[PDB]
C-alpha cells in the first residue's frame, strides 16, 4: 500500500492507523532491549508552526 | 580480538560522584549495545543499564533511576558511568560488557572488562585498641590471642614475642565496620604446661598511625 | 534476586557436578558464567544448552519447567570459580565449586570474651576465631543465650590459610550493660550442614 516514509522520533506521523483496537507489537515484551511499536486506532492531531518569518 | 579497557582504581568521599571509563577495540563500537554490570565486594552481579552508542540512548535499571548518567564518545569508543551521590553501599567493582557477535543480541555477555574498583571511604587516622584474649583451660596446648580493636588505616603487622614465636601463629585478615574503622584477631596456640613460666606477648604495629603496641596475654583469674 | 541458586554444590573431579537455577515463569532464555576470583565472568552457556567458543564440551546446559541446570562431567582442578545463572538482566545469587581436598574437615572453633581492659572502657566485642576448615563454606550464628541474635554480628568470608584449608572469624559487638546482662552466648558455626558450637559466659572471675 502506500507507504509514505516519514522520518519521526518517539511519535509516528501520518502512519496507518490500527482496526478495531490499539495494538502492542513486541519481539519480546518480556525484554527491555527491545523496542515496543505502538498502533493508535483513533488519529491524535498535532499542530505545529514556526511563527518566525 | 575484542578489547575492552577500563579506567583505574577511584577512590570517591562517601557523597561525591565518579565517572568511569571504557574503551572499546577490535570491533565496530558504533554497532552494539554497552551494559555496565557492579559486583559488591564478596557478593553477586548486578546489572545497572545499557546504552546505545549510536543514538546514546540508555535504559537505566530503576535502582539507579536518577543517580547514573550514562554517556559515550564515539570518536574515541569509549563509554562513560558516572554515579552521583555516592553511598556506602556503592563500593563495588564495575564492569562494562558486550554481547555476542553471534547469536542475535544483547544478553548473552561474551565480552567483559577487566573491571574498576570504585570505594566509598569515611574515616581518619586513628589508633588500634589492642586487648588480650586471655586462655581458657584439652591443651596440654591452650589457645591466646589479641583483639586489634578500631583502627584505620590497614595494614598493620601482629608478630608473637618480637618474632620469636613464630608457631602457632595465626593472624585473621581484618573485618570493615560501618564507621570505617577495623578490627581483626591473632592467635597462638601454644602448650598450658608453659603458662605461669612463658611469656607471650602480640607485637602490633600500625604504621598509617605510628603506634606501636605490644599487649601481654596473662592467662585469665582461676 | 528471581533466580535461585544453591551457595554451595559438591563434585569430585573425575565425576560430574550439576548446579541448579530455579527461575520462576517459563518462556525465556537461560545463560551461564565462570567466574574466577579477580577476573571478570565468563560466558560459559547461552540460550539453555548452547555454548560459546571455545569452552570445553564438559560444560552443558539443560532447563525443564522452572528449572535450568549446568552439568561439568570430568571436574579439574582449573573448574574453580563463580557460577551464576542469567535471565534477561536478572542474575542469580552465585555458585561455589568445591573440588577436593580430600581431607573432609570440620572446623576447629576458638571463642574469646570481652578484655576487662575492654570492659573499662564503654566497649564489648567477641571473638570467635574458625580454624582450618575445608571447604570454604561456613555460616556463623550467635544465640542469646538461646535465642538467635542478628544485630551486631559481622562474619568473615572464608580465606585460604598456608595448610591449603580455610579460616573465618566472627565478631558480636556488644555494650557492657548488655555484656553482663544475659548469663551465657554462643557462636553457632555451621559447616557442611553440622555445627560447632563453643560457650561463652560472662562470669569473669
Ligand atoms: C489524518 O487525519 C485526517 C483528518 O480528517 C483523516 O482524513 C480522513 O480520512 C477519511 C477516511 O478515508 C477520508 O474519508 C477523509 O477524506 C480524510 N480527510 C482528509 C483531509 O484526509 C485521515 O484518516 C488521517 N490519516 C492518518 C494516516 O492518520
Amino acid at each position: 500500500h502506500g507507504i509514505k516514509p516519514v522520518v519521526s522520533t518517539q511519535l509516528l506521523l501520518n502512519g496507518s492507523l490500527a482496526e478495531e483496537e490499539v495494538m502492542i507489537r513486541s519481539e519480546d515484551i518480556r525484554d527491555n532491549a527491545k523496542n515496543i511499536l505502538v498502533q493508535f486506532n483513533t488519529p491524535v492531531q498535532i499542530n505545529c508552526t514556526r511563527p518566525n518569518n | 580480538q575484542v578489547q575492552l579497557v577500563q579506567s583505574g582504581a577511584e577512590v570517591k568521599k562517601p557523597g561525591a560522584s565518579v565517572k568511569v571509563s571504557c574503551k572499546a577495540s577490535g570491533y565496530t563500537f558504533t554497532g552494539y549495545y554497552m551494559h555496565w554490570v557492579r559486583q559488591a565486594p564478596g557478593q553477586g552481579l548486578e546489572w545497572m543499564g545499557w546504552i546505545n552508542p549510536n543514538s546514546g540512548g540508555t535504559n537505566y535499571a530503576q535502582k539507579f533511576q536518577g543517580r547514573v548518567t550514562m554517556t559515550r564518545d564515539t570518536s574515541i569508543s569509549t563509554a562513560y558511568m558516572e554515579l552521583s551521590r555516592l553511598r556506602s553501599d556503592d563500593t563495588a567493582v564495575y564492569y562494562c560488557a558486550r554481547r555476542m557477535r553471534s547469536q542475535d543480541r544483547e544478553w548473552d555477555f561474551q565480552h567483559w572488562g577487566q573491571g574498576t574498583l570504585v570505594t566509598v571511604s569515611s574515616a581518619s587516622t586513628k589508633g588500634p585498641s589492642v586487648f588480650p584474649l586471655a586462655p581458657s583451660s584439652s591443651g596440654g596446648t591452650a589457645a591466646l590471642g589479641c583483639l586489634v580493636k578500631d583502627y584505620f588505616p590497614e595494614p598493620v603487622t601482629v608478630s608473637w614475642n618480637s618474632g620469636a614465636l613464630t608457631s602457632g601463629v595465626h593472624t585473621f585478615p581484618a573485618v570493615l565496620q560501618s564507621s570505617g574503622l577495623y578490627s581483626l584477631s591473632s592467635v597462638v596456640t601454644v602448650p598450658s604446661s608453659s603458662l605461669g613460666t612463658q611469656t607471650y606477648i602480640c607485637n602490633v604495629n600500625h604504621k598509617p598511625s605510628n603506634t606501636k603496641v605490644d599487649k601481654k596475654v596473662e592467662p585469665k583469674s582461676c | 534476586s528471581a533466580l535461585t541458586q544453591p551457595a554451595s554444590v559438591s563434585g569430585s573431579p573425575g565425576q560430574s557436578i550439576t548446579i541448579s537455577c530455579t527461575g520462576t515463569s517459563s518462556d525465556n532464555y537461560v545463560s551461564w558464567y565462570q567466574q574466577h576470583p579477580g577476573k571478570a565472568p565468563k560466558l560459559m552457556i547461552y540460550e539453555v544448552s548452547n555454548r560459546p567458543s571455545g569452552v570445553s564440551n564438559r560444560f552443558s546446559g539443560s532447563k525443564s519447567g522452572n528449572t535450568a541446570s549446568l552439568t561439568i562431567s570430568g571436574l579439574q582442578a582449573e573448574d574453580e570459580a563463580d557460577y551464576y545463572c542469567s535471565s534477561y538482566e536478572f542474575f542469580g545469587g552465585g555458585t561455589k565449586v568445591f573440588v577436593l581436598g580430600q581431607p573432609k574437615a570440620a572446623p576447629s572453633v576458638t571463642l574469646f570474651p570481652p578484655s576487662s581492659e575492654e570492659l573499662q572502657a564503654n566497649k564489648a566485642t567477641l571473638v570467635c576465631l574458625i580454624s582450618d576448615f575445608y571447604p570454604g563454606a561456613v555460616t556463623v550464628a550467635w544465640k542469646a543465650d538461646s535465642s538467635p541474635v542478628k544485630a551486631g554480628v559481622e562474619t568473615t568470608t572464608p580465606s585460604k590459610q598456608s595448610n591449603n584449608k580455610y579460616a573465618a572469624s566472627s565478631y558480636l559487638s556488644l555494650t557492657p550493660e548488655q555484656w553482663k546482662s544475659h548469663k551465657s552466648y554462643s557462636c553457632q558455626v555451621t559447616h557442611e550442614g553440622s555445627t560447632v558450637e563453643k560457650t561463652v559466659a560472662p562470669t569473669e572471675c
